[PDB]
């Protein structure tokens, strides 16, 4: 659950 | 009087993030030239949506001590604010950024979409009421920054970090409320659209129950 959010929140 | 340096600061910080903001041209030409038909309508706005929240998360981020917060906890603030967020956004972009033109095209792919009245009477209702205000960029970048790390969503574990982060943002508003209009009333109003922001949660709620969507939105809602 919430693996493209994650990504959003994650990425720089 | 006027803002102390430690609360230009932060206005300059919120304002910085707000104005990285951008709906692509890509998306505004598909409003203008895409076929006129319930699915590709009910497809644009996905799409518009979708990009919403890329633009939300990305604002997010950057909101001064949203890093400092728990994982958990910023996942429970972008999961519990984000249709309040893209209203916000979707008013902005209604009211202000789209020509007269495109709006009104906007509107009748909007009403023509398969999606009831009873959601897009109101919608437009808040989008003529924020209108209304005539905010300025500063009003729509806290406003957004403050229903974003509102400490009353589900799942927040740490209530008090988020309330210590969301409280010094009420106290800059009020304070430009007094600045630019010293109409003593105009923060009141910003706060009626706060409220009005939360009944979208319950048309929305109602709207999903009747994957049409993206990942993003299926994960987000
Ligand atoms: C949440 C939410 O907050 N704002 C919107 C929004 C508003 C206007 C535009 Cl032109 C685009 C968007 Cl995204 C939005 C939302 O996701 N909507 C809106 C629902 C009320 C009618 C207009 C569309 C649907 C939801 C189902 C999937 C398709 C997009």
């Amino acid at each position: 659950d919430h693996q493209l959010l994650r990504y959003l929140l994650d990425k720089d | 009087m006027e803002l102390t340096p430690d609360q230009q600061t932060l206005l300059h910080f919120i304002m910085d993030s707000y104005n990285k903001q951008r709906m692509p041209q890509e998306i505004t030409n598909k409003i203008l030239k895409e076929a006129f038909s319930a699915e590709e309508n009910f497809l644009i706005l996905t799409e518009m949506a979708t990009n919403h929240v890329q633009v939300l998360v990305e604002f997010t981020k950057k909101l001064p001590g949203f890093q400092t917060l728990d994982h958990e906890d910023q996942i429970a603030l972008l999961k519990g604010s984000a249709v309040e967020a893209m209203f916000l956004r979707s008013a902005e972009i209604f009211n202000k950024k789209l020509p007269s033109g495109h709006s009104d095209l906007l509107e009748a792919r909007i009403r023509n979409s398969g999606i009831s009245d009873e959601y897009i009477t109101p919608m437009f209702s808040f989008y003529k009421s924020i209108g209304e205000l005539k905010m300025t960029q500063e009003e729509y970048a806290l406003l957004t920054a403050i229903v974003i790390l509102s400490p009353d969503r589900q799942y927040i574990k740490d209530r008090e970090a988020v309330e210590k982060l969301q409280e010094p943002l009420l106290d800059v508003l009020q304070k430009l409320c007094k600045i630019h209009q010293p109409n003593p009333q105009h923060f009141a109003c910003l706060l009626g659209r706060l409220t009005e922001l939360r009944t979208f949660n319950h048309h929305h709620a109602e709207m999903l129950m009747s994957h049409k969507f993206t990942p993003l939105l299926c994960e987000i809602w």
